[PDB]
RNA sequence: CUUUAAUGUUUGAUGUUCUAACGUUGACCCGUAAUCCGGGUUGCGGACAGUGUCUGGUGGGUAGUUUGACUGGGGCGGUCUCCUCCUAAAGAGUAACGGAGGAGCACGAAGGUUGGCUAAUCCUGGUCGGACAUCAGGAGGUUAGUGCAAUGGCAUAAGCCAGCUUGACUGCGAGCGUGACGGCGCGAGCAGGUGCGAAAGCAGGUCAUAGUGAUCCGGUGGUUCUGAAUGGAAGGGCCAUC
RNA sequence: GAACUCGCUGUGAAGAUGCAGUGUACCCGCGGCAAGACGGAAAGACCCCGUGAACCUUUACUAUAGCUUGACACUGAACAU
RNA sequence: GUUUAUUAAAAACACAGCACUGUGCAAACACGAAAGUGGACGUAUACGGUGUGACGCCUGCCCGGUGCCGGAAGGUUAAUU
RNA sequence: AGGACCGAACCGACUAAUGUUGAAAAAUUAGCGGAUGACUUGUGGCUGGGGGUGAAAGGCCAAUCAAACCGGGAGAUAGCU
RNA sequence: UUUUGUAUAAUGGGUCAGCGACUUAUAUUCUGUAGCAAGGUUAACCGAAUAGGGGAGCCGAAGGGAAACCGAGUCUUAACU
């Protein structure tokens, strides 16, 4: 039968023009009032995902 | 996406943004496919017809994309700036 | 341990708030400081309130 | 069999390497905003073209070649950059 | 507005009496050749008892399960995250139930800037005053001081006192360091708007290195986004925060 | 598993018929004895491990039969507080 | 007297006797989704449960903990409205 | 008269020897306990598996019992050999 | 066979003959090969047709942003060197 996708990381990834995909930065929901703006600042736009990483996303969205 | 026991990757990020039910009754279209109608004049009837856009599709936006070397007149879609040079380039018209 | 948190707002009612620690047993004054509003783009007077 | 297992001792614990030293060597071309030495206190000085952070590192300003050098009345270390 | 009695209205409850629902494992007649059952007559109870739906309490009577790892075998005892020094072999990193100590905060000034200062300890003289309080001189040279452990720093002081203040600021960021990754760190320069200084200039918290918790699910405020026939709304997204 | 199936001292997956050095020993039965072949028999029952099993206990967790409380229905009429 | 048919016959189980407690008869209690049945064609000198164990001399002090029995002025408290 | 006494048939199973690929998947030989009673025996009947029955040993329920046997879910699952 | 390591006195096999363990279906990615190429290819079904019809659909030729939206650009920001 046809392969399922994993629906959960559909919901945290997207991919791009030559076939990477973006995601959003972590540590940004939660006690924000001790950490810096700095730090802050810098964690509001996407990112790429890495080379070790690339190959479990590839096998959990197989229709992407 | 199992690790060992290690929380995984698809799951220590968050989750964001939402779907959106417009953007699958949109469709864009090239300039290339556009002498490729029957009749001269481009529009949302003739373009299904000659199976360029899908059947459920209402709304259409002309790009700039390969070239357009015949006069054409173009009825109800939304056209790019760079697009709406070539086409009066070649002697077309666009019509709201 | 005894410090709480507490939040500054903008009075230029624009809404816009700061967050900062204070501890109320020895300084139970009213904090008030000039910071920079992002909406209207000037420093105003930003005044203490409750989270 | 008898056995007797002892014990216990109150050490056992440390904490986190923290890569701490000299990253450029003398006469090595650097482009500007690199880090050169890594620091607790100031063993070495800032000199010319170089900066000091927060937590004394010490940093490249302008493009060229680190150089090490002791001057002053307290025969103290030096970093700079003569411009490439 | 309150203070009292009833008229009238509204029911809410606690009591006696009644019989017509309902109960009868009291008596008698019939189906009937029958200690079941049904019908009839009478007596005794009587809106109680009992049953259905909903609901608070109790419930090893029964059921499904859980009850960590390290470890000079297991159990008992100790430990599990973070910071500083040694082991560690003069770049970085480096193990053991190896040897020694700390953290789970504080501060609207203990932050910014401008101007100004320099310690411990000992000796001699001096009212109470003494081994040690405050005063004057000399020797010494950081043996002091850092909000809190240890190490590395500090006189151009980062140590000590004053005036004015909110840069403990918003959008970004060339280039680097450290990680398997998630992440963590340093940073000149650019745009807007501030403070101190006569100016050159400094300022995106604190001498530095500990003072911490992913995602999910929700709560609060704001929004040129979305809104299942259409106009709204509910709900969702984005930004700030718990 | 196949055998043309000796002793001693050493060696060696650390207790040798089979390896090294050496000593002794013509070929084959029959009656006896149990020191060895870590002799035969039963994938150790003790001990530890596996995010294995079963049954028992309780003021472990979450349920539930039973027991118990009230509201409404079957369910009516006077009268006084 | 009884007991581990097939490694344990005993000091273990039972026993006559003693005490506590429940039960007014459509009895408590047990088997049953229920109808029914046993208890019993019995009726508190009767029936069920628990502990102790012929007989003789006896059975002391503690109601703070846990459990049970009684009470109902006050506080908290479900469905319902 | 008697859950009285000694002792055959009958009902048991305390000790020792043998046997242990047995004559026997629990026996034989020599002694042993009860033997008018809570005794022993023939034929038929009733109780069914989280169930029965138990003078109680977790004992017995067709050489099977801390949950019988037969058929099915079923090629249960097995980071283990 | 399993191990740091086996002549091992660690496991398995009395011998012979026969049988005895990486498969099948559907989806997805990469490699070789063939066809056609800014295009490639049809499913159910029709048809006596392994022919022929059927282009419903699918992949590719455009991306950025949560989205409205813009578009060889787009997002971020009051605006970017
Ligand atoms: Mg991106
Ligand atoms: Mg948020
Ligand atoms: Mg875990
Ligand atoms: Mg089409
Ligand atoms: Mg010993
Ligand atoms: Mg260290
Ligand atoms: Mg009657
Ligand atoms: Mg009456
Ligand atoms: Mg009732
Ligand atoms: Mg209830
Ligand atoms: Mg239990
Ligand atoms: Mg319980
Ligand atoms: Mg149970
Ligand atoms: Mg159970
Ligand atoms: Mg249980
Ligand atoms: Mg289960
Ligand atoms: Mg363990
Ligand atoms: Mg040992
Ligand atoms: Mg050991
Ligand atoms: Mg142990
Ligand atoms: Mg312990
Ligand atoms: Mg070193
Ligand atoms: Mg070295
Ligand atoms: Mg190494
Ligand atoms: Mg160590
Ligand atoms: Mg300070
Ligand atoms: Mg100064
Ligand atoms: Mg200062
Ligand atoms: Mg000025
Ligand atoms: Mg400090
Ligand atoms: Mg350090
Ligand atoms: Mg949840
Ligand atoms: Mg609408
Ligand atoms: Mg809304
Ligand atoms: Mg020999
Ligand atoms: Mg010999
Ligand atoms: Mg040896
Ligand atoms: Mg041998
Ligand atoms: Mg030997
Ligand atoms: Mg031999
Ligand atoms: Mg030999
Ligand atoms: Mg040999
Ligand atoms: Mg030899
Ligand atoms: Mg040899
Ligand atoms: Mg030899
Ligand atoms: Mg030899
Ligand atoms: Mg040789
Ligand atoms: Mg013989
Ligand atoms: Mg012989
Ligand atoms: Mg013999
Ligand atoms: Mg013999
Ligand atoms: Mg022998
Ligand atoms: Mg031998
Ligand atoms: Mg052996
Ligand atoms: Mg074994
Ligand atoms: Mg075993
Ligand atoms: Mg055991
Ligand atoms: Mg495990
Ligand atoms: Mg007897
Ligand atoms: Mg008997
Ligand atoms: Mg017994
Ligand atoms: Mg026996
Ligand atoms: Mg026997
Ligand atoms: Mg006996
Ligand atoms: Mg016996
Ligand atoms: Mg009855
Ligand atoms: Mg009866
Ligand atoms: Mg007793
Ligand atoms: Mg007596
Ligand atoms: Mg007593
Ligand atoms: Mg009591
Ligand atoms: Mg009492
Ligand atoms: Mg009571
Ligand atoms: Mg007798
Ligand atoms: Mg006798
Ligand atoms: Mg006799
Ligand atoms: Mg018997
Ligand atoms: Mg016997
Ligand atoms: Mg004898
Ligand atoms: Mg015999
Ligand atoms: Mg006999
Ligand atoms: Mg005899
Ligand atoms: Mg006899
Ligand atoms: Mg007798
Ligand atoms: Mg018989
Ligand atoms: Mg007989
Ligand atoms: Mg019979
Ligand atoms: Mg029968
Ligand atoms: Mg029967
Ligand atoms: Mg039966
Ligand atoms: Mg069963
Ligand atoms: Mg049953
Ligand atoms: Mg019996
Ligand atoms: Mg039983
Ligand atoms: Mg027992
Ligand atoms: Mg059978
Ligand atoms: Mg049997
Ligand atoms: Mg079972
Ligand atoms: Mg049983
Ligand atoms: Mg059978
Ligand atoms: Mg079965
Ligand atoms: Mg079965
Ligand atoms: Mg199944
Ligand atoms: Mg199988
Ligand atoms: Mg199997
Ligand atoms: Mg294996
Ligand atoms: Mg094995
Ligand atoms: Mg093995
Ligand atoms: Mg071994
Ligand atoms: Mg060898
Ligand atoms: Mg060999
Ligand atoms: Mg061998
Ligand atoms: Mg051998
Ligand atoms: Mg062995
Ligand atoms: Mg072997
Ligand atoms: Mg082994
Ligand atoms: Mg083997
Ligand atoms: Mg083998
Ligand atoms: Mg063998
Ligand atoms: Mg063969
Ligand atoms: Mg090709």
């Amino acid at each position: 039968p046809k392969i399922k996708t994993v629906r959960g990381a559909a919901k945290r990834f997207k991919k791009t023009g030559k076939g990477g995909f973006k995601h959003k930065h972590a540590n940004l929901r939660h006690i924000l009032t001790k950490k810096a703006t700095k730090r802050k600042r810098h964690l509001r736009p996407k990112a790429m995902v890495s080379k070790g990483d690339l190959g479990l996303v590839i096998a959990c969205l197989p229709y992407a | 996406g199992f690790e060992g026991g290690q929380m995984p990757l698809y799951r220590r990020l968050p989750k964001f943004g939402f779907t959106s039910r417009k953007a699958a009754i949109t469709a864009e279209v090239r300039l290339s496919d556009l002498a490729k109608v029957e009749g001269g004049v481009v529009d949302l009837n003739t373009l299904k017809a000659a199976n360029i856009i899908g059947i459920q599709i209402e709304f259409a936006k002309v790009i700039l994309a390969g070239e357009v070397t015949t006069p054409v007149t173009v009825r109800g879609l939304r056209v790019t700036k760079g697009a709406r040079a070539a086409i009066e380039a070649a002697g077309g018209k666009i019509e709201e | 341990g005894i410090r709480e948190k507490i939040k500054l707002v903008s009075s230029a009612g624009t809404g816009h708030f700061y967050t900062t620690t204070k501890n109320k047993r020895t300084k139970p004054e009213k904090l008030e400081l000039k910071k920079f509003d992002p909406v209207v783009r000037q420093h105003v007077i930003y005044k203490e309130a409750k989270i | 069999a008898h056995k007797k297992a002892g014990g216990s001792t109150r050490n056992g614990r440390d904490s986190e390497a923290k890569r701490l030293g000299v990253k450029r060597f003398g006469g090595e071309s650097v482009l500007a905003g690199s880090i050169i030495v890594r620091q607790r206190g100031t063993k070495f000085h800032a000199g010319a073209n170089v900066g000091c952070g927060r937590d004394h590192t010490l940093f490249a300003k302008a493009d060229g070649k680190v150089k090490f050098e002791v001057k002053g009345p307290k025969n103290r270390k030096f970093i700079s950059i003569e411009a490439e």
